[PDB]
């Protein structure tokens, strides 16, 4: 009920009357834990951007990173770095071009490392998370590269290096599952899995095709490193689960996230993080609303939850705002996370209940993406 | 009349007694069975045609004779680009203008003089009817006036119906009577989304009422020289082809090693490529675009070699602009584009791209 | 107005998000910026690369295939913002997807996004 | 009745018609002219910031320019050349610091010079139209700098080079009367003549004291260097007029914006750029409403008109808007630009009747200066 | 809401616009940005450098000089955005104008406005 | 307890404290001169001269008023020394200071605790004071003797007297009258530039009883006193490290480090700086340009036309505090001094002239 502004105003007040001195210095944020969340600002494509670091059970933001154009956000799962692959360039948006990845210290936040990355590498596109992906042993950093062809870039983030390009099919996103091997998803249908060295042709292997060349896979699929699930909806709601923790593709049963009652009245998904995943639950959360086919990337007003084993429904809830993103914390309760880039605003909303419980407005320009640590 | 001129030229296009030794017709180079192209092999393979003589090659590959009458009349347009013509180099202004050039060259169809033509022409009788009919009694006893009056006939000829007949399968897409496969369709949406639409299409912008794949511009892609045609020849190691700049009147050195872009139609049949003769295959012309944009080392070397593209004949007035494009056509995209320049091919020659 | 309704074609304001050619843009519209319909405006340089939509014009009940150039090295415009994606595919079909940055083969290589043209390059098939 | 994007629609649907073909390229603007007005969005003190570049005749946009930290714009009056002077950091608004100036040609908008300043000297703040300055012949121009301590820079044009740093004295402000001479405003009261050989010290004499201690003089006068004409409003709405077109200051009669009863009501001049200057009509125009004595920075909805000879009220206008800067076309039947900061957008009046005629909205995320160019 | 009317100062709440400390802010309230009303956010670089004023506390109907003092080396929060002018004045008397991006003196040259903090330095006279 | 201070008021003037009876406390530290020594000597008044009319000190002696409100010698939780006694912080408060000038050769000079408390015994007052605060016999046991003596030296300094709040500038905060405009503009330079994050009390907030001191020791990078250096006879290869001569600092770091001084009386308790190198206090603010200004005279030290002269003590300079990126001009030099003589006592207000 108190607001932190008024706490704080409070507390302000009281060490005045009680004569209480203190230092005026830059503050350490507070250690990163399970409801720490991230928010990033692509900012409509502005050719510099922001990132949010906000504590969740308070809804608090806690800190700020600076970002080039359309940087790539990655957050170490055990909680002991934050990183970005970024650009800029020598006067504002024209100029010599240059491509970088930085490493900042969780709770002071300075860099701790600057990695240039020869050549202006990197796949400038609307932030998609598995883009710009660690390795599970947090040593190496992997981005996607489009132009002149399809390729990933290697950064040894321990050495702080750029390591090599790898060569690759036509293929895109990159979702690691081991200190060396990573999967992509081909525009065959297929999955490859690319495990490599740091010299040699990477070793390539395709899994089966697993979809249609007319069932469209979305630009934001969840992926849960620890758990080794990939869950990649398409544009109906068909989810399809691919499980990767032998290290081999193993191809899950699809569910429907929507019924074919609510299919035939138009209900699809539509966002830009669409999905979500709980590994300790085992639960997936899936923006949806009732749109025409080819508004996929509009907001969403409702959330439906269901059951990755089974596809069974276990709640739809109505968020109560228009929201682009959802992403959920990964610990006992957790918060579904419901950002809306027209409101700049992130909405934190209990997980079980679906109700609203907070949230942090005046987030950027167009905030999209929203990444959590999963550190249990 | 405008049948009669054309029945004209469809006479005098097969017809040998317009060549020096009689052995050779411009349908002899230009094979009505081979889309209008020279299927016979000389010392460079396909590269380049053999002349009247039996002996004489020329220095540039013999080109469709299909769709050139789209072609407009050379011109500079506004924005000083020259466009429009006949020959690699526009050096005729138009079809009527570029007749009677095989007819006079020597190591081609090689008739001394246009007297000697008119000479030819009066000892058919049919000729003489013909003639007479649509140009005026006496016309085969004037050199000059016979001589225009036969290119004007052939130049009618190559304006009808049988050399432009717009029934590719690209056509009947564009008509709404079939559909692309899907390599075709994803071949036509590369085609139309990177550099190739920038000189390959008629237009900018919009759509074109008869499209024939080029926009008639002049560019340098920087081929190297065809050694084995250029040696066939006989113009010499120290010979260059210097394009657009050998048209008389022409003196930009801007000009230097442009060529005329070629129509696109039937592409797939009127193998070997470019100016030159230089690529066998329709694949290596379209890797060859790849040396401007790719990474790989494997984008240096000319497959059909195993060895490096080469030195441009000329390196400089490169059109870098359009084709450092910063993008790799990968393996698919070449397939799928392969695929739809296939279904340019008109309807008779459909039964050639087997072979 | 209702952003999940079915998107209707106008073609009488190219500067209205509704605006035919407009169909599948992702950015902001050059016109609005000092360029025009299919010109960018000065300063910019025009990418050679696109991405390719089919799009209905109500005026003659033709579909035109659009390939959409962006005009680049200078901050967003921030004028005119659209997000249309009718026919719109995800990245893996990279010459209907419209998140990338279609900057290639802009002069002095420019890459950061100001705003993008519309011209029709083809009749759809 | 028709708007420049429908008229656009009826030029594509005509040309679509009739088969015209045209090639994309990049365009020129139109010709400097009178009517045409240069908006810059310091955008609340974002490391990278817009200029626009508009058509008033016409209210449209015709080009943009990108700069960095708080730039200072210039244009020079004859329509030859615009040119700011900027600051960008190696990591957006982080690491090393270079200041610079860049010149543009005013129809390609490219650039034509980019002149680097040595140790970083420009001051950073609220952008104040005279703290850069062109000299009359357009071949300098000058930069204040505040830290370590008031000075000035100047930069040739001509010969695209940094030449020196002029010391000062505790004065701020610069207003070139000649090819080596300028002014300042002194803290003490007075104003300052500088003059400078390319050699030594600058020679530096003072006026007298002008106004008191109590009378505060705003960031923001209407200078005119073409009339040599400084027009300085105080707090209260006071209108100071220096004539300095015989090379010296020489003291106008002090003139009264509003009258002893509307002060007595509260009213006051308030906003950015609060006062506008017409050289042919020597007219004065100024941003007042009714306010507290300290929201000397908040909009106001009307302006005032008056004789710069005489001092009598001419007219008063009720903008319609909330008003933060105002300035005027130098032409006959003069516009009058209103810009408001928190509407993002310049409404453009004629100057005469004070009617709205037209305007130009999402002018970047809060634009504060209007310059023009005086071509007569 | 009267942006024109007398500000009137409130000691409730320290990221509202009339919290009685920031009587002469402009920029962004460092609380709203992971810092709190006398701390800069992490990352940030606290300059030496002030501006002041004389700012009346309602709670004790005392007035005390608030000597604000910026956080620099990052973009502009954009969050909490405040401009009061209780005694401000122009940019010749610097000590107490508020345009001036008072970054001074901080780490690393900082220059760049990020926040401002509301510190208590003394009390007024 | 007003008797422990009215002990340590006898003691203060008495010279029967020095070897030869030539000086007392009041006479290094004048009660006419705030607390100070105006006698000149071979450097000037940049140091004193001792009990045997020869020897000279190397540090400046500091004024006494406002001492009393030093805290303790301690290192605080952000690891800063704070407070003490002497310009070095050897002494851990006003008790532990009181008996080092008595026995210091170039000072007193009384030979050890005994013949002080042999003095002592010879005054029948001070067996009468002494006796009835500490107990009967104190003056027998040197030890009890002098710290007894140390205690109500230390009880003295703080009384009213050396404390009384009452310069211009307390009046003014206690709303009794108003700073002239270039007094007023003189304190806001003072809390708005450097000089406050030195030279106040606390951090934020208001302090009760500010003495224009934190309490910190900090390298500003003075140069040697030559003339000082000479007189003092510690030879030119003597260093003067600071707080590192405090026995029990070891930390390198606290190296050439001085305790911030009150600036209360700073206006007439010249030459200033732990050496007095500087005569006058316009030079003394202007040493704080040499950081800061790009000017060719924010070099030269006013007083001799020539460089300020190599810090005696290069590194652990408060470089982060000193290079404020703002140079002081003129006009700004001019309000400082006029701000920094309202910190003058009622009492000094004539020395003003
Ligand atoms: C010995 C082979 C040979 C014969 C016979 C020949 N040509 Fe060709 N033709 C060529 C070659 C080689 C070129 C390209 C030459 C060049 O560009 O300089 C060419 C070019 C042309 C072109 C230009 C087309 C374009 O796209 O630029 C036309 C039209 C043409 N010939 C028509 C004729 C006609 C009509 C005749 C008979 C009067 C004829 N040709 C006889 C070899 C021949
Ligand atoms: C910069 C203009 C330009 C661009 C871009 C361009 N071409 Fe060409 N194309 C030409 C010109 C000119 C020639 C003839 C070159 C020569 O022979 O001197 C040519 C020749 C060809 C040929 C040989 C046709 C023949 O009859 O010999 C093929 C096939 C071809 N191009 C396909 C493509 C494809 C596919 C692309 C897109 C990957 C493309 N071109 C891009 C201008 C261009
Ligand atoms: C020969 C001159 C001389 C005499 C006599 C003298 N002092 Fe001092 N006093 C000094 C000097 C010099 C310093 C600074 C020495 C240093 O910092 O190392 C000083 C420092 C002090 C300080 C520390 C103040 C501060 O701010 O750090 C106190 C307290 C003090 N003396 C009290 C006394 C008392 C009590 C007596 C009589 C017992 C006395 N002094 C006798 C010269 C004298
Ligand atoms: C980094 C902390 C710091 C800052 C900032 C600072 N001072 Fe000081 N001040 C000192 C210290 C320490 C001394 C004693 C230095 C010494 O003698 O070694 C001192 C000595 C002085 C003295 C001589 C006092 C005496 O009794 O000898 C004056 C006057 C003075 N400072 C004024 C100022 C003014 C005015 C400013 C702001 C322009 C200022 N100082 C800035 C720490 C500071
Ligand atoms: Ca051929
Ligand atoms: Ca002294």
């Amino acid at each position: 009920q108190e607001t932190q502004g008024q706490a704080a105003a409070r507390a302000a007040a009281a060490d005045l009357a009680a004569g209480q001195d203190d230092e005026p210095r830059i503050l350490e944020a507070p250690a990163p834990d399970a409801r720490r969340v991230y928010v990033n600002d692509p900012a409509h494509f502005a050719a510099v951007t922001q990132q949010f670091v906000i504590d969740g059970e308070a809804g608090r933001v806690i800190g700020m990173i600076d970002g080039g154009f359309l940087p790539n956000p990655v957050v170490a799962d055990d909680g002991s770095f934050i990183a970005h692959a970024s650009t800029v360039f020598s006067r504002i948006a024209r100029g010599e071009r240059t491509d970088y990845v930085e490493v900042f210290d969780p709770v002071t936040l300075l860099p701790t490392a600057d990695i240039e990355l020869p050549d202006a590498p990197r796949f400038l596109v609307g932030t998609y998370p598995w883009m710009t992906s660690l390795t599970p042993d947090g040593k190496t950093l992997l981005f996607y590269q489009f132009s002149p062809a399809p390729a990933v870039g290697v950064v040894d983030l321990e050495g702080k290096a750029f390591k090599r390009m790898l060569d690759v099919p036509d293929c895109y996103h990159i979702f690691p599952t081991a200190p060396d091997t990573f999967f992509m998803h081909c525009r065959d249908g297929s999955l490859a899995k690319v495990a490599f060295g740091t010299e040699g042709t990477p070793e390539i292997t395709h899994t089966e095709v697993f979809h249609p060349e007319d069932e469209f896979l979305i630009n934001h699929p969840a992926y849960s490193q620890k758990a080794g699930r990939l869950v990649w909806p398409t544009y109906t709601g068909k989810i399809h689960q691919i499980d990767l923790s032998s290290g081999d593709a193993k191809f899950l049963p699809a569910v429907e996230a929507l019924t074919e009652a609510e299919r035939a009245d138009g209900w699809r998904p539509g966002g830009w993080q669409q999905v979500a995943y709980h590994r300790a639950l085992d639960r997936i959360y899936l923006l949806v609303d009732q749109r025409d086919e080819w508004r996929h990337k509009t907001a969403s007003r409702f959330v439906v939850v269901l059951d990755a084993k089974t596809g069974e429904r276990l709640a739809k809830f109505e968020m109560g705002h228009e929201i682009d993103s959802i992403n959920v914390s990964q610990d006992e309760k957790p918060l579904l996370y419901a950002l809306s880039t027209g409101d700049k605003t992130l909405y934190i909303h209990d997980a079980e209940s679906g109700e609203e419980l907070r949230s942090v407005n005046q987030l950027g320009h167009g905030p999209q993406v929203i990444t959590t640590a999963d550190m249990g | 009349a405008d049948d009669a001129l054309a029945a004209l030229g469809a006479q005098l296009f097969v017809d040998p007694a317009l060549s020096r030794n009689a052995t050779q017709s411009c349908a002899t180079c230009h094979d009505p069975a081979r889309a209008f192209t020279d299927p016979r092999e000389g010392k460079a393979g396909l590269a380049v045609s053999v002349g009247d003589d039996g002996q004489s090659h020329g220095d540039r590959n013999t080109p469709t004779l299909g769709y050139a009458a789209l072609v407009p009349a050379f011109h500079r347009d506004a924005n000083g680009k020259y466009k429009g013509g006949q020959f690699w180099d526009g050096r005729a202004d138009d079809l009527k203008q570029q007749a009677g050039q095989p007819m006079l060259n020597p190591v081609e169809m090689a008739m001394p003089d246009r007297a000697a033509v008119a000479a030819r022409l009066r000892d058919d009788p049919a000729y003489r009817t013909g003639f007479e009919a649509l140009f005026g009694k006496g016309v085969l006893d004037d050199p000059e006036r016979a001589f225009d009056a036969a290119a004007e006939a052939l130049a009618a000829y190559q304006a009808t119906g049988e050399f432009s007949p717009f029934d590719s399968k690209y056509d009947r897409v564009m008509r709404g009577e079939e559909k692309f496969t899907p390599l075709e369709e994803f071949g036509y949406t590369v085609f139309i989304t990177w550099n190739c639409r920038l000189c390959h299409m008629q237009r900018k912008q919009g759509v074109a009422e008869r499209e024939t794949f080029t926009n008639f511009e002049y560019h340098n892609i920087g081929l190297p020289v065809n050694e084995t045609a250029r040696e066939a020849s006989g113009l010499g190691a120290d010979h260059v082809d210097h394009g657009l700049l050998a048209r008389p009147g022409i003196e930009d050195p801007a000009q230097s090693g442009r060529f005329k872009v070629p129509s696109l139609r039937n592409v797939a049949v009127t193998g070997p490529y470019m100016h030159n003769g230089v690529f066998t295959d329709l694949r290596t012309a379209i890797l060859f675009y790849n040396k401007y944009t790719s990474r790989r080392p494997e984008a240096k070397i000319n497959p059909e070699t195993g060895a490096p593209w080469g030195e441009p004949e000329v390196a400089r007035n490169l059109s870098l602009a359009e084709l450092q494009s910063g993008l790799m056509l990968d393996d698919g995209r070449v397939d799928a584009l392969v695929a739809f320049l296939e279904t340019l091919t008109d309807r008779r020659y459909e039964p050639l791209l087997e072979e | 107005t209702d952003p999940r309704a079915k998107w209707v074609p106008q073609d009488n304001d190219i500067q209205a998000c509704d605006y035919w050619r407009h169909c599948s843009i992702d950015g902001n519209i050059c016109d609005c910026s000092g360029g025009s319909l299919t010109n960018c405006p000065p300063g910019t340089k025009l990418a050679t690369a696109s991405w390719v939509a089919s799009c209905y014009n109500p005026t003659d009940g033709q579909s035109y295939l659009i390939a959409y150039r962006d005009c680049c090295g200078y901050n967003v415009s921030g004028r005119c913002p659209c997000l249309n994606t009718e026919g719109e595919l995800p990245v893996y079909r990279p010459e209907f997807a419209n998140d990338i940055i279609w900057c290639f083969g802009a002069e002095d290589d420019a890459m950061t996004y100001h705003c993008t043209i519309s011209p029709i390059v083809g009749k759809a098939s």
